[PDB]
């Protein structure tokens, strides 16, 4: 009869506990292991994969492939915004359903840089230049290319660069940011503008499309596991 | 940088999750409960597992069993403590047809006896698959004629789980609710796949009702 | 290059990449991971060669196409014959999607190889029919509009869900390339054997599903050639067959 | 400082370290 | 004579009730919920606010006590009652009913505890985004110097839900869960004067001015 | 005599006097280990780290006290303010010099304190004070001699004996401070480091510090002695860093 | 006693020495 | 292995 | 393995061997 | 005899 004193927490079923339990199938010879391709060890391995971004979150487009198409056209103006969405990887609809956003919605905190890959799917004869700019918060969303110019930006020529990667850095007051919206963990705005104009020859289409992809960089981590809000249930499925 | 520890598959999946819960009564002879073991009746765990095509792991089973007094007309109900039996019937074994069947002897079938008011019962189980990894999806049929069944229910054959009162309660009727909780340990995953987008419709197949790719805003400049 | 397998040579000669599955090159089954005891058949040159399926037309409205792979080469030559005569089989593939347009054309295709592409139905209380899921060399098509529920036992081919209830924009996790007519004329993906068992039956189980979905549609000005075909050419690799018997159907 | 008390590996704690 | 008992660890590392709430049987189909703050309680709040920045782990102890409520039925033999405490981190799904799917806690941590045993207890790490917990915030939530002013712009620590797991019995039962915090492994910085005026709100320093000290007659009044 | 020379400016003070070095920490630049912001910071140095002299205020026999929020006090003074507006993140220490001089025939005593995270309370208990009430860059906001009444709805409860923070004003000495005793004193110098829980923060939304000058023994003098005794505050950013350049705004 | 049963440091006892 | 009881019948099964 | 936990000899188990 | 608590008051009697 060893003397013992049970402490508070006894007879407690904590979902996230890691105790040992007696096996119900003793001496069960498990079927051997196999070298199956594509072993995953961390969820960041999936979050690092480029996936098409539905920048065209348009009522009519979301239920079609049109959501992923960013329209660009030869315009007579100069310095016309192509698109703009805030830097909410886990909250804004543009990114919350990307692979990155889906993984983020299972966690509460996120931190790191973000790769936005832009692919021009126009004619081989078209040329042009765009300004891809990430403007940190504090000031409103950049309204003109001049305003966007003062922040982190890159000039992308469609000529040689069929694709161009904008690597948004981690500029935050805190080490992490909430996956859920909070103005204290503000992130910034990502805008695109015409640096030049889509110049096209005769007898080839002047209006083209761009595809956007989101992935995480090597310096990205998530925290405080939680359940996703995207999945809902009303009855036991049968 | 920081550490990606909490984003490992082990931490991702190794959290207890209610996979199914059913009820049984002390009265009647059908006062036993039964459940064919599948992981697709619940949405949360199903999505988490379906983020991968093939999985391999041990399991931690925890049972949350709660009883409740049902209406009665007797002048004084003082039901004594209630004990419960949970039996696992592997595919092909004898199946309890009544609360008082011989199968409940569990000569070979493992089973748990638990009295109310104690810590929830817990049981670990090894990797019980025939293949070298669990299959989350199956793009095939059950019959070689490309007919019969199409989907993961040609593979799911993990046996049934039965529940009963051991007590012979007489005066007051008593209804109990057992909640099964899965926690995969020592996990190995392969071939990641897109997270589920459309809400789940059936436990035995991928059948979905199409939904839009994402939530909507007005214009591409909307902010 | 000239990736010449057997009596077959493709001239990608883009001098540009091939997407090698999940980083694994197809290889034969080791004695350490095998169950079947009888000695397998490895036809090699006769089986591991480029069978080119039927070509399809890329239209300004086309939603996409898909093939079940075992049931795409099921009727093609000695691969199909061994497939009929053996109970167990195991192969990787080299998949080459060829589409060529001009500088004055535009468009962009996603070419993905989905292992275990279990597809959903339009009628939620039924599973799709074999004919609906499978098309031999007759590529089955994705749709521009939701399939009707009343259409019992048909595939919910609405492309924005990929017929699997997920976001079509997230298919990139599966090995894939893009054919952007601007800078691409073909896509080459070398897929290894992906399955939970060392071997499986080749008629009951379509371990992979090829999908070609235009994300940016074809367009061209008046005068530019209007008929743009897509030709798929798949070659088995390291094909093995166990359990010889009479033939199937 | 954690040891295993059960004869079957399935009884062990999760692979957290 | 040693100052051992005056260390910050000894000062703060004693359990303290931060909040307690009630939930009933299926009477209303009602569950309980609490947004996690440390400012609803006076004593522990003051102890913590003796410092501007803090950093620590937590020991969470729950004292759950139930009571039979009046009823009009005959012979109410209630079996042992079990409770579920679910933590919903900010952004997760929210239980809308006693029998919502969110209660599955596939990922959200939660405790299942049966009445009559040792109170359930669990520790939680330093779960802040910054390099230290903030006791005060002389700022706003909006860059426009508007919106919210005070410490309630930093507190996004999620909600905590409570329910009976059992099925309604022929007689109603009301339960009271009491949450207790114990700061463990504490690090404090930047001390500040102790709170003098009584607290008025949980989300701000708002006070009604009070005198400096108790009063006496004259400076010579011993 | 002591001469503190930051950039263009130079304050001549002290006769072997004593500078109060904050919480024992001298301001330093952010290290690469404690940092999160990945973009390279701007360090203007001489252009920013210099003595900006705020507005002077008059110490009269009844004055209750004054306060300034630090990020929003130098917000309008020079290139410090310009970098502040053009960058999303900022981090700086200060050298604060409160100057007050009277004669041997004057008397009085001021408490000069630096309160980190000086969250202040409201008069209407169901509301928080307004931006204008808490902030007064180049415009010292005043403590009051009496409790402010309800109904103002967004005023700061400036009762000095509570310091607008609900504490005993006589316990503010825990914060870095000095006393300007006109009997024996001419000025006060406090070297404050960056006080915050995060490595960098936005300088408009969050006033990391609040300078407070509260007369504990009132000014007095016999007839004939000069009746206008001013107090002049001079603050100098030190080791200022800025991250996240973008479109400025206010 | 010189021990710790849990894999996370937050689970350990107070620093009272 | 460690046995707590003085009689061999009290020991666990011989599965290894 | 038999360790005696109590300071008094009367508290020990029987002399079975 | 090993003591588990940091405080001498927690010890058993001095026997």
């Amino acid at each position: 009869g060893l003397p013992v004193m049970t402490t508070p927490g006894s007879t407690q079923f904590l979902t996230s506990d890691d105790f040992q339990s007696p096996s119900a199938m003793p001496q069960f010879d498990v079927t051997p292991e196999m070298q199956i391709p594509g072993r995953v060890n961390n969820l960041m391995e999936i979050a690092e994969v480029d996936s098409v971004v539905p920048v065209n979150n348009t009522e009519a487009n979301v239920n079609s492939l049109k959501a992923y198409q960013i329209p660009v056209q030869s315009n007579s103006d100069n310095g016309k915004q192509v698109f703009g969405f805030p830097l909410q990887p886990g909250a804004n609809g543009v990114l919350n359903r990307t692979l990155l956003g889906e993984i983020l919605n299972y966690y509460t905190h996120w931190s790191g840089s973000i790769k936005l890959t832009f692919m021009f799917c126009g004619s081989a004869m078209a040329t042009g230049k765009f300004l891809l700019a990430y403007s940190p918060p504090g000031a409103g969303v950049p309204k003109n290319r001049k305003d966007a110019m003062l922040g982190t930006h890159v000039i992308w020529d469609v000529g040689l660069q069929s694709s161009c990667v904008l690597c948004v850095p981690w500029i935050s007051q805190t080490h992490y940011r909430y996956v859920v919206e909070d103005e204290y963990t503000a992130a910034g705005y990502i805008t695109c503008w015409y640096q030049t104009n889509i110049v096209v020859p005769a007898d080839v289409q002047s209006s083209c499309d761009i595809l956007c992809f989101v992935s995480a960089c090597n310096d990205f981590s998530v925290r405080m596991l939680k359940d996703t809000p995207f999945i809902r249930q009303d009855t036991f499925y049968q | 940088y920081h550490s990606r520890s909490e984003s490992s598959i082990e931490n991702f999946l190794c959290r207890a999750a209610c996979v199914y819960y059913a009820t049984y009564t002390n009265n009647s002879e059908k006062g036993y409960a039964e459940w064919v073991i599948n992981t697709r009746q619940v949405a949360q765990l199903r999505r988490k597992l379906e983020l991968f095509t093939y999985l391999r792991f041990d399991l931690e089973l925890t049972f949350v069993i709660t009883s409740a007094q049902q209406p009665s007309t007797a002048t004084s109900v003082d039901a004594p403590v209630q004990t419960h039996q949970i039996m696992y019937v592997p595919p092909g074994g004898p199946v309890p047809t009544k609360v008082t069947d011989y199968a409940w002897q569990t000569s070979t079938n493992p089973s748990v006896f638990w009295t109310e008011g104690n810590a929830p019962p817990r049981m670990s189980i090894p990797f019980i698959s025939i293949g070298n990894a669990y299959s989350c999806f199956y793009d095939g049929w059950t019959q070689f004629s490309r007919n019969g069944v199409y989907g993961i229910n040609t593979l799911n054959n993990m046996g049934t789980l039965y529940m009963r009162h051991v007590n012979e309660a007489g005066q007051g009727p008593i209804k109990s609710t057992v909640r099964i909780y899965f926690k995969p340990k020592h996990v190995k995953a392969w071939v990641p796949r897109p997270p589920r987008l459309c809400q789940y419709e059936k436990q035995k197949n991928v059948n979905f009702t199409p939904t839009g790719v994402t939530t909507t805003r007005v214009g591409i400049t909307t902010t | 290059r000239s990736i010449t397998l057997g009596n077959s040579t493709i001239t990608t000669q883009e001098c540009a990449n091939v997407v090698v599955g999940y980083g694994v090159w197809p290889e034969y089954l080791k004695d350490n991971e095998a169950t079947a005891e009888d000695q397998p058949t490895q036809p090699d040159v006769a089986t591991c060669r480029f069978y080119t399926l039927e070509s399809v037309q890329w239209m300004k409205n086309s939603a996409g196409w898909w093939w079940k792979l075992p049931d795409a080469l099921s009727q093609m030559g000695l691969f199909g014959q061994n497939m009929q005569y053996h109970y167990l089989g195991r192969t990787g593939y080299t998949i080459h999607v060829q589409c060529n347009a001009s500088k004055f054309h535009q468009g962009c295709l996603l070419v993905v190889c989905v292992p275990e592409a279990e597809m959903g139905c339009s009628n939620l209380n039924n599973t799709p029919e074999f004919a609906e899921l499978s098309g031999g060399d007759t590529a089955r098509m994705f749709t521009d509009t939701q399939i009707g529920e009343t259409n019992s036992k048909k595939v919910q081919t609405a492309v924005w869900n990929a017929g699997m209830g997920v976001g079509v924009g997230n298919l990139t996790i599966y090995p894939h390339q893009w054919i952007n007519l601007r800078t691409n004329n073909s896509a080459t993906i070398v897929m290894p054997y992906i399955n939970s068992v060392p071997m499986d039956n080749m008629f009951r189980h379509n371990n992979l599903t090829l999908m070609i979905i235009p994300f940016v549609p074809l367009n061209y000005s008046e005068g530019s050639s209007p008929y743009v075909p897509i030709t798929v050419t798949i070659a088995p690799m390291c094909a093995e067959y166990n359990g010889l018997r009479l033939a199937s159907s | 400082t954690n040891i295993n008390y059960y004869k079957d590996a399935a009884s062990n704690s999760a692979n957290r370290q």
